[PDB]
């Protein structure tokens, strides 16, 4: 089994105030089953979107999830990621500089 | 060089319903086709334009195809568990990828085909496309199956005839992305921890193939232990994104010089802060 | 365009 990596980014330089794309990275992991949401200041989004399941030369298995989103100052955004490899759900919270 | 590259993936659920199935396919990074079982009207369905231009005929076949390919993989499924004797009870997995590579004179490099079951190589079409590796003695009873078959002849026949006649018919009609590499664009951001270090993060944005070399030197020499590098990953638009960081000491800026390879510059770029 | 239906496992 593999554990997913997991990166939290936009699709474009964050402009607060200007529609945009929120994505939550997940790959490397084995077996396919995880569970991936996208927060606004704790609450899980509901209309998240995801790439189809693919996966590369080792097996393992990668995914994009993404939402439209208008970032703000002060609206904090985050990944939560559940796995069969890990104790607990990992949160990764939104950067706009990383 | 170019690629066609198919993955199939069949994952069971018990207690959840029938096994999905979902398959891509790919021509070097850009995605152009899909079929997911568990979608409300399943059918293979258009991920770039430059085969949405087929029409009904090509898309009802491949539509069949993905179809009939889903319900066989239940059935094989069922197959893999009775090979090992598991239970129902248990998920398991069958992936498979397939696909040619072309060299830059548009001819056949190679073909392949692999299959995992579990995440564990299960078997394998060899390099000659005349006969097949198995990992275990349940693959071996595969193996038999396709050789009764004559399958490995059917893979020859697709991998150097079919993969490599169409990998040339997507790479023309989508020349203006597929053939044509988009730089990345580049800049250098400072971010001060303290008032005597801070991080120089080097930023490649928007390229395309997702193949990159980004890296840090100080006074001319490698920084690889001290960079931060994160993977590759898709801004979601067909482009990829990636940046190296280093942390430097105040004023010491000048000696660090980050530098980009990728496909659609001209030239190796070096950048500064 | 896709590998034809491919006998199972």
């Amino acid at each position: 089994q593999r554990t997913p990596k997991i990166q939290v980014y936009s699709r474009h330089p964050a402009e607060n105030g200007k529609s945009n794309f929120l994505n939550c990275y997940v790959s490397g992991f084995h077996p396919s089953d995880i569970e991936v949401d996208l927060l606004k200041n704790g609450e899980r989004i509901e209309k998240v979107e995801h790439s189809d399941l693919s996966f590369s030369g080792d097996w393992s298995f990668y995914l994009l999830y993404y939402t439209e989103f208008t970032p703000t100052e002060k609206d904090e955004y985050a990944c939560r990621v559940n796995h069969v490899t890990l104790s607990q759900p990992k949160i990764v919270k939104w950067d706009r500089d990383m | 060089s170019h690629s066609m590259r198919y993955f199939y993936t069949a994952v069971s659920r018990p207690g959840r319903g029938e096994p999905r199935f979902i398959a891509v396919g790919y021509v070097d990074d850009t995605q152009f086709v899909r079929f997911d079982s568990d979608a409300a009207s399943p059918r293979g369905e258009p991920r770039a334009p430059w085969v949405e231009q087929e029409g009904p005929e090509y898309w009802d076949r491949e539509t069949q195809k993905y179809k009939r390919q889903a319900q066989a993989d239940r059935v094989s499924l069922r197959n893999l568990r009775g090979y090992y004797n598991q239970s129902e009870a248990g998920s398991h997995t069958l992936q498979r990828m397939y696909g040619c590579d072309l060299g830059p004179d548009g001819r056949l490099l190679r073909g392949y085909d692999q299959s995992a079951y579990d995440g564990k190589d299960y078997i394998a079409l060899n390099e000659d496309l005349r006969s097949w590796t198995a990992a275990d003695t349940a693959a071996q009873i595969t193996q038999r199956k396709w050789e009764a078959a004559r399958e490995a002849e059917q893979w020859r026949a697709y991998l150097e005839g079919t993969c490599v006649e169409w990998l040339r018919r997507y790479l023309e009609n989508g020349k203006e992305t597929l053939q044509r590499a988009e730089h990345p664009k580049t800049h250098v951001t400072h971010h001060p921890v303290s008032d005597h270090e801070a991080t120089l993060r080097c930023w490649a944005l928007g390229f395309y193939p997702a193949e990159i070399t980004l890296t840090w030197q100080r006074d001319g020499e490698d920084q690889t232990q001290d960079t931060e590098l994160v993977e590759t990953r898709p801004a979601g638009d067909g482009t990829f994104q990636k940046w190296a960081a280093v942390v430097v000491p105040s004023g010491e800026e000048q000696r660090y010089t980050c530098h980009v390879q990728h496909e659609g510059l001209p030239e190796p770029l070096t950048l500064r802060w | 365009m896709a590998r034809e239906l491919h006998p199972e496992y």
